[PDB]
């Protein structure tokens, strides 16, 4: 007889910025904007004159 | 600034006379601002406008 | 490339149900934590 | 929206609550985002009254122009997918009711063609309050809507 | 130091490639999300158009996503349409009759 259903869900999502919206539950994120630096002038391969 | 030109807010041309240490948040110079008063010109006036 | 703002994101996959067709707690109102492989 | 019924009592044009003011809810979000926020303040690199220097000046006007051509090109994308995002609502609306009309009354339609159901038993004022507000008890009615 | 009116006009230029950029940045997420809800919906009718061709004269259209089979069903039988191997000939002359 009846053979019921649905699909998956989890308990955290968080912000994101839409068009025409602020702030919806996604579940992920990644930056695209990176703010930290290697504070260090990395010449690994490249003959270099400081 | 109206009748002054705002090169001569540092000259202080007859015309400037009620402007020369003035204060604002927003300066406004006319089409009838003459910078000067005996005929001449700033060189590199651009920048220093 | 320099920008202005501080934070732009993406994503994965679904918008969250707790327990543009309508699918997503739609007449399947509702979610799981039963099947735990895919969505 | 709307809702609708029509009996042997009378006529009516009423609305149907779960969603009737909702055309402001993501109508209310859409244009403070598009009518934007504009902070940055921009100086006077170049003179009305008397001439900036030929070759800077022409490198002004190319680098404004295309900057203007940037800024116009720009301009006229913005609008083609707000069209476009209203068109949906009244999609995601149509089938929102498609999709509760027959939910509440089980074995008691055949679907239509002009979206209109067909009930599958007597219906009076009081059988009209019970559709509309979420009061239907689809079991009761169930062994005479199966002889109609 | 370079010269102010150069670094003016490189600030101006760079201050407005910048609000480009930054515009240009805000744009690019927002169809991201909707690229994310299709593919339930367009999982959600997939299911939903599957599971009524399977089951020819074996169900009712439902409202919480379940279907109702119109015969008997044990686990042997819960081994037909969950991969593909279905009879849906044969057994029609009793789920007719419920
Ligand atoms: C979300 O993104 C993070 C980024 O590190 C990743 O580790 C994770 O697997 C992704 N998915 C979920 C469901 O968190
Ligand atoms: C730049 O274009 C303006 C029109 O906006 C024009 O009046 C001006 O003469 C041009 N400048 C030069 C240096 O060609
Ligand atoms: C209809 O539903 C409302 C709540 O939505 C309830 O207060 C009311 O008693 C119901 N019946 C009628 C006849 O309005
Ligand atoms: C250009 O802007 C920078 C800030 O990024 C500032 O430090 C610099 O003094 C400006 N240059 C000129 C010539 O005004
Ligand atoms: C189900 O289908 C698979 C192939 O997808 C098949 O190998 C298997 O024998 C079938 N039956 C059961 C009971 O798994």
């Amino acid at each position: 007889d009846k053979i019921c259903l649905g699909h998956h869900a989890v308990s955290n999502g968080t912000k994101v910025n839409t068009l025409t919206e602020r702030g919806v539950e996604v579940v992920n994120a990644t930056e695209t904007v990176e703010r930290t630096n290697t504070p260090r002038i990395c010449s690994k391969g490249k003959r270099t004159v400081d | 600034l109206g009748q002054c030109g705002l090169l001569g807010t540092i000259t202080g041309p007859p015309q400037c006379d009620q402007f020369l240490e003035f204060s604002a948040d927003l300066i406004i110079e006319r089409r009838e601002g003459s910078d000067v008063c005996y005929p001449g010109k700033f060189v590199n006036e651009e920048a220093l406008r | 490339r320099y920008v202005k703002q501080r934070s732009l994101l993406l994503a994965t996959g679904m918008k969250n149900v707790p327990e543009l067709f309508g699918a997503i707690a739609g007449f399947i109102e509702n979610g799981w934590e039963g099947l735990i492989d895919g969505w | 929206y709307g809702f609708r019924h029509q009996n042997a009592q009378g006529e009516g044009t009423a609305a149907d609550y779960k969603s009737t003011q909702s055309a402001i809810d993501q109508i209310t979000g859409k244009l403070n985002r598009l009518i934007a926020k504009t902070n940055q303040q921009f100086k006077l690199i170049d003179n009305e009254f008397n001439e900036v220097e030929k070759q800077i000046g022409n490198v002004i006007n190319w680098t404004r122009d295309s900057i203007t051509e940037v800024w116009s090109y720009n301009a006229e994308l913005l609008v083609a997918m707000e069209n476009q995002h209203t068109i949906d609502l009244a999609d995601s609306e149509m089938d929102k009711l498609y999709e509760r009309v027959k939910r509440q009354l089980r074995e008691n339609a055949e679907e239509d063609g002009t979206g209109c159901f067909e009930i599958f038993h007597k219906c009076d004022d009081d059988c009209m309050a019970s559709i509309r507000n979420n009061t239907y008890d689809h079991r009761k009615y169930r062994e005479e809507a199966m002889q109609n």
